[PDB]
RNA sequence: GAAAGUUAUAAAUGAAGCGGUCUGGAAAGGCCCGCCAAAGACGGUAACAGCCCGGUAGUUGAAAUGGCUUUCCCUCCAGAGUGGAUCCUGAGUACGGCGGAACACGUGAAAUUCCGUCGGAAUCCGGGAGGACCAUCUCCCAAGGCUAAAUACUCCCUAGUGACCGAUAGUGAACCAGUACCGUGAGGGAAAGGUGAAAAGCACCCCGGAAGGGGAGUGAAACAGUUCCUGAAACCGUGUGCCU
RNA sequence: GCGGAAAAAGCGGAGCCGUAGCGAAAGCGAGUCUGAAUAGGGCGCAUAAGUAACAGGUCGUAGACCCGAAACCAGGUGAUC
RNA sequence: GGUUCGUGGUAGGAGAGCGUUCUAAGGGCGGUGAAGUCAGACCGGAAGGACUGGUGGAGCGCUUAGAAGUGAGAAUGCC
C-alpha cells in the first residue's frame, strides 16, 4: 500500500523550492507578558527545518 | 539485398528500409528487452504454506517450564519437521515491460543485426496448394535453411502454417506478430516481400 | 416481542460516558399488550404506542 | 541468446545476511548486538524520539486551503518563439503544439525569457511585464 | 408444446523402417542408409522411438438422455394530438426535539442516511436538494415495487499449464488417514514409497526342531532373495603395519 | 481497457511527474511575502534536467530475520474425579 | 607496466568471488557405464575444483545469461 503522509506535518511544514522544509516556531502563543519585544519579532517569523531533524523526518511527508 | 523465390531462383532485389534494417544495433536495449520478454513469460504459480496455513498446531506442545525441553509455541513453528515453510514462494507475476520506444528500438536492432549477420532472406512469394511437410521441407533445402528459422508472411497463405507445423526448429508467424525473442530464439529470418512491406508499414 | 402492525422492536446501540466512554444498550419500542382484530377475530398483542396514535381497533 | 551481457553495471548481486562469519554480514546480520533495533519487527516509528515530544508538536499548525484555489497552466514568453510571425496564439494552440497539455484554471502568460517574433496572444491572465514585452515586440494581447 | 440444428455424455478410422551393422541381458543408443508428416503430443515397450504398441494431426460417429440456439406453435397487447374549469400524484409520512448509529467526517459550524422515543407538515398558489441557516437561482419530485449484463467466490466437472514439491518435501494423508493412537468429551492426531525387464520368487543336496545358513539353479546382477534400487555418518566388530 | 496465444505489437493521453516561485489566503509572478517603505530581510530566480523502466542499498505498511511467554477475548466440551 | 606508501582487527561500511536447485540458448558427456557413494600422496589465494580407481546402474555436466525454498556446529532447536 502507499505510504501515507504524517498529516500532523502536513498542516504544519512546507517545501520550499530547492526542497527544503519551512515551519513555524513555538513559543508563539500566549505567555506573551514573558517575551520580549525582540524576541517576538524574532519568533513570529518562519524557520526552516534543522540538517538533523530533517533526516529523522523526511519520509513522514514525501509527497 | 537479393530477393529468391520458392524454387530458390533469383528474383532481382528488394530495398529495405535502412530506419529498421540499417540503424546500428543497440546490444544493451535487445538483452533488456530479451531478458523482460522471458521474465513475461513465467506463470509464477509457486506456493509453499507457511506456520499459519498448516493443518493443526493451535495448541502449546509442553508448559513454558519445569519439564526441561525447550520451550515450543505449536507443532507448526518451522523448526519442526513437519512445520510451516518461513518464507519461500508465493504466486507473483514476473512481468514488467520497458518503454515504448525502447521495446521499438530492440526490434529495429535485431532485425538490423539479422541483415548485418547475412540471415536474412526475402522470398517473393511462399505458398502451398495444399498443406504438405514434404513440399515446405523441399523448400528450405532450395533455399539452403538447414538451421532453426523463423518464417513470416502476410498474404495469408494458411497452408503455409499447416506445412510447417511438424518441422522442429521451424516457426511461421504472421508479421503483426514479429517480437524481439521469436527473432533471437532462430537462426535464419526468412520473411515474405508483403511481409516487410507490413513490417516496414510498423517501424 | 414485536409491534404486530409496524415491526419496532428492541435495536442495539452505544450508551455514552461523559468522558465517550462506550457500552453496548437496546433501545425497546414503546410496546403495549392490547386487544385488536388484524384477522377477524380479537386477539392479544404486542403494539406499539406509536402505532396506536391514531386508527386502530382497541 | 546463448551469449546476453546485459549492460555492465545495470545489475548488481544483492546482499544475503545471516550467511557465515565470512562475509561480513554473518551471526547478527548487520543489526549489532540487542535492544529494540536488533529484534523483529523492531524498530521506533519514523518521527518517534524515544519520549522527548516529536519536532512536528513542539511547533504551531498555520494556514487553511482555499476551497476556490485558481492554479494557472504557465507560459513563459521564450516557448512562444516557437510560433511562427504574426500568428494567433489561442489556448487551444497551446495545446495542440504540446506547450501545456492541462490547462488548470486558465493559462497565464508570464515574462521570464524574451519574445522576438510580433504576434497576437490570447490566453486568461497576463503578467504586466508579459503584456509589456508582447506589445514591446509589437503584438497585441486579448483576455480571453 | 413441437421440429430442425448444434454441443455434452461411449466410440471409429488414421501415414511412415521387423532397414543394415556395432556394443549389449535387452537397442528406442552409436555408425551407415531410407521413409511419413495437417501426425516430431504424451505415454508404454528389456537403455533415449515420428515410422514397434496405445495413440497423435486430420477426417467420421450416437439408439438413449440432458443442455443450448433458432424457427414454428402457443400466449399477450391500444397510442398520438389539443386544452389547464375542477380532481389526483404514496401521513402518523416528511420533518423537529431527546438518545444512539451510519456517513472517510470522533457533535462538531454538521448538511446527508438510519434506529428508539416523543412531537408532528405542506400536499401543486405544492414539495426536496445544492454540507449550519436565510434569500435568489439551478437541478430534482421522497414517504410503493421489479429489473439482465459488466463484479465476488469454487465443494465440483472437462481440458490444459507451471524457471511449483519430489517421500523430514509436497496435502495431516503418494501407502486402506482423519486411520492407528491419545482424550470422559469437545478435540488432538502420526509413522509408513522403490526385488526384477520378466517371478524366471531359489527344484535338488547338505547342517539345523525351526530360524538361519552353505552349495546348486534362475537372472545382466542375488553383495537384486518378498520389503528386497542406491546405501553416507554416528555406532558395533574381526584382522594387523607402527607405538605403548 | 480493446486486440490477441495466460503472446508480441498496435490502439488507449484519462492521469502522473517535470517545465516557477512566493504567500495562511485573495493573489501577484522571476519574483513574491513581510512592511508605510522605492528600505532591509525570508524563500526563490539569475548558476534549466527531467521522466519511464530495470537492478543494488535503506525505510514505511504488512507476522516483516527465526523460535519463546504469562495473559486477554469469542464459540463450544466437561459434575463417569 | 613502473615508482611510492601501505596490507592486526570486534560492531560495522565497501568490493570481488565460490558453491547449490531451477530456466533459456549454445555446445557436449553417458550401458565402451550418468548421478550418487567410497578412496587417494593432484590443482587454485579462499570459498572450492579436477583426475584415477572401486561401488553404482541411468541419467548428468560445460559456456553465457536469468531466477531463487541458495550454503548450519550451536536455538535446554524438530525428527
Ligand atoms: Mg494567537
Ligand atoms: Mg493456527
Ligand atoms: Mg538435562
Ligand atoms: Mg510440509
Ligand atoms: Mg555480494
Ligand atoms: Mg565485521
Ligand atoms: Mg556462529
Ligand atoms: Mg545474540
Ligand atoms: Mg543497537
Ligand atoms: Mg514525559
Ligand atoms: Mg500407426
Ligand atoms: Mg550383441
Ligand atoms: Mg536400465
Ligand atoms: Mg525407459
Ligand atoms: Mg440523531
Ligand atoms: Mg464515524
Ligand atoms: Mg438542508
Ligand atoms: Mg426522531
Ligand atoms: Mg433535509
Ligand atoms: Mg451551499
Ligand atoms: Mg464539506
Ligand atoms: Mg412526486
Ligand atoms: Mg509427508
Ligand atoms: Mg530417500
Ligand atoms: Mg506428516
Ligand atoms: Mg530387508
Ligand atoms: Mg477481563
Ligand atoms: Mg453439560
Ligand atoms: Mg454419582
Ligand atoms: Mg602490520
Ligand atoms: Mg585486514
Ligand atoms: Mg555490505
Ligand atoms: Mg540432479
Ligand atoms: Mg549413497
Ligand atoms: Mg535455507
Ligand atoms: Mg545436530
Amino acid at each position: 500500500p502507499k505510504m501515507k503522509t504524517h498529516r500532523g506535518s502536513a498542516k504544519r511544514f512546507k517545501r520550499t523550492g530547492s526542497g527544503k522544509l519551512k515551519r513555524r516556531h513555538g513559543f508563539t502563543s500566549h505567555m506573551f507578558a514573558n517575551k520580549s519585544q525582540k524576541q517576538k519579532r524574532k519568533l513570529r517569523k518562519s524557520a526552516m527545518v534543522s540538517a538533523g531533524d530533517f533526516k529523522r523526518i523526511r519520509q513522514m511527508v514525501a509527497k | 539485398l537479393s530477393l529468391l523465390k520458392q524454387d530458390g531462383t533469383n528474383a532481382g532485389e528488394i530495398t529495405l528500409n535502412d530506419t529498421v534494417f540499417g540503424i546500428e544495433p543497440n546490444e544493451k536495449v535487445v538483452v533488456d528487452v530479451i531478458l523482460s520478454q522471458r521474465a513475461s513469460l513465467r506463470q509464477g504459480t509457486h506456493k509453499v504454506k507457511n506456520r499459519s496455513e498448516v493443518r493443526g498446531g493451535g495448541r502449546k506442545p509442553w508448559r513454558q517450564k519445569g519439564t526441561g525441553r525447550a520451550r515450543q509455541g505449536s507443532i507448526r513453528s518451522p523448526q519442526w519437521r513437519g512445520g510451516g515453510v518461513v518464507f519461500g514462494p508465493t504466486p507473483r507475476s514476473y512481468a514488467y515491460k520497458l518503454p515504448k520506444k525502447v521495446r521499438r528500438l530492440a526490434i529495429k536492432s535485431i532485425l538490423s543485426s539479422k541483415v548485418n549477420e547475412e540471415k536474412l532472406v526475402v522470398l517473393e512469394g511462399l505458398t502451398f496448394d495444399a498443406p504438405k511437410t514434404k513440399e515446405f521441407a523441399a523448400f528450405l533445402k532450395n533455399i539452403s535453411v538447414d538451421t532453426k528459422a523463423l518464417i513470416v508472411v502476410a498474404g495469408e497463405s494458411e497452408n503455409v502454417e499447416l506445412s510447417a507445423r511438424n518441422l522442429q526448429g521451424i516457426t511461421v508467424i504472421p508479421a503483426e506478430s514479429i517480437s524481439v525473442l521469436e527473432v533471437a530464439k532462430h537462426d535464419k529470418l526468412i520473411i515474405t516481400k508483403a511481409a516487410v512491406e507490413k513490417v516496414e508499414e510498423v517501424l | 416481542k414485536e409491534c404486530v402492525i409496524t415491526g419496532r422492536k428492541s435495536r442495539s446501540g452505544n450508551k455514552r460516558s461523559h468522558a465517550m466512554n462506550s457500552s453496548k444498550r437496546t433501545w425497546k419500542a414503546n410496546l403495549q399488550k392490547v386487544r385488536i382484530l388484524v384477522n377477524g377475530k380479537p386477539k392479544k398483542v404486542w403494539v406499539s404506542a406509536r402505532a396506536l396514535k391514531s386508527g386502530k381497533v382497541e | 541468446l546463448h551469449e546476453l551481457k546485459p549492460s555492465e553495471g545495470s545489475r548488481k548481486e544483492r546482499n544475503r545476511v545471516g550467511r557465515g562469519t565470512g562475509s561480513g554480514n554473518g551471526k547478527t546480520s548487520g543489526r549489532g548486538h540487542k535492544g529494540q533495533k536488533a529484534r523483529s519487527g523492531g524498530g521506533v516509528r519514523l518521527g518517534f524520539e524515544g519520549g522527548q515530544l516529536p519536532l512536528f508538536r513542539r511547533i504551531p499548525k498555520r494556514g487553511f486551503t482555499n476551497i476556490n484555489r485558481k492554479e494557472f497552466a504557465i507560459v513563459n514568453l521564450d516557448v512562444l518563439n516557437r510560433f511562427e510571425d504574426g500568428t494567433e496564439v489561442t489556448p487551444e494552440l497551446l495545446v495542440e503544439t504540446g506547450i501545456i497539455r492541462n490547462e488548470k484554471s486558465g493559462i497565464k502568460i508570464l515574462s521570464n525569457g524574451n519574445i522576438e517574433k510580433k504576434l497576437t496572444v490570447k490566453a486568461n491572465k497576463f503578467s504586466a511585464a508579459a503584456k509589456e514585452a508582447i506589445e514591446a515586440a509589437g503584438g497585441k494581447t486579448e483576455v480571453i
